[PDB]
C-alpha cells in the first residue's frame, strides 16, 4: 500500500490512461507511468522498478493477456500484480485472465471507489 | 460463449 508504489498504466487510448492516472492520484498514488501497448509496457518494465501493472485488454502489438502471460513467465516480473481493466466482461476472458494469473479484473468505466476496493483486495491477498 | 458478466459475477469466478 506504499503510496510510492510505481504503477505502469497500460492502455492504447490516451484518455483512458489519463483517467486511470487521475483515479490513482485521487487515491494517493502519484508514481504512475504510462505505456501504449504490451510491447511498450515490456520495454518499460525491463527497466525494473515497477510494483503494479494496470493493463487494458485490447491493445495492438501485444494485448493484455499476452502481456500478462509474458510477465508471469519472466523470472524478474513473475510476481508483478497485474490488474486487467477492460470495457468488455466476457466470461471467457475472466477465465483466461484468471488462468494466466491476473491479480484482479475490473470493468471500465469504474470509480475510484471500485478501484480502491480491487487494489485493496490485491494488496491484501499479497502483502503490500 | 460471448456473455457479459456483472462485476459481482467476475468477483465470484476470479478469486
Ligand atoms: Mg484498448
Amino acid at each position: 500500500a506504499d503510496k510510492e508504489l510505481k504503477f505502469l498504466v497500460v492502455d492504447d487510448f490516451s484518455t483512458m490512461r489519463r483517467i486511470v492516472r487521475n483515479l490513482l492520484k485521487e487515491l494517493g498514488f502519484n508514481n504512475v507511468e504510462e505505456a501504449e501497448d504490451g510491447v511498450d509496457a515490456l520495454n518499460k518494465l525491463q527497466a525494473g522498478g515497477y510494483g503494479f501493472v494496470i493493463s487494458d485488454w485490447n491493445m495492438p502489438n501485444m494485448d493484455g493477456l499476452e502481456l500478462l502471460k509474458t510477465i508471469r513467465a519472466d523470472g524478474a516480473m513473475s510476481a508483478l500484480p497485474v490488474l486487467m481493466v477492460t470495457a468488455e466482461a466476457k466470461k471467457e476472458n475472466i477465465i483466461a485472465a484468471a488462468q494466466a494469473g491476473a491479480s484482479g479484473y475490473v470493468v471500465k468505466p469504474f470509480t475510484a471507489a471500485t478501484l480502491e476496493e480491487k487494489l485493496n483486495k490485491i494488496f491484501e491477498k499479497l502483502g503490500m | 460463449g460471448d456473455s457479459i458478466l456483472s462485476q459481482a459475477e467476475i468477483d465470484a469466478l476470479l478469486n
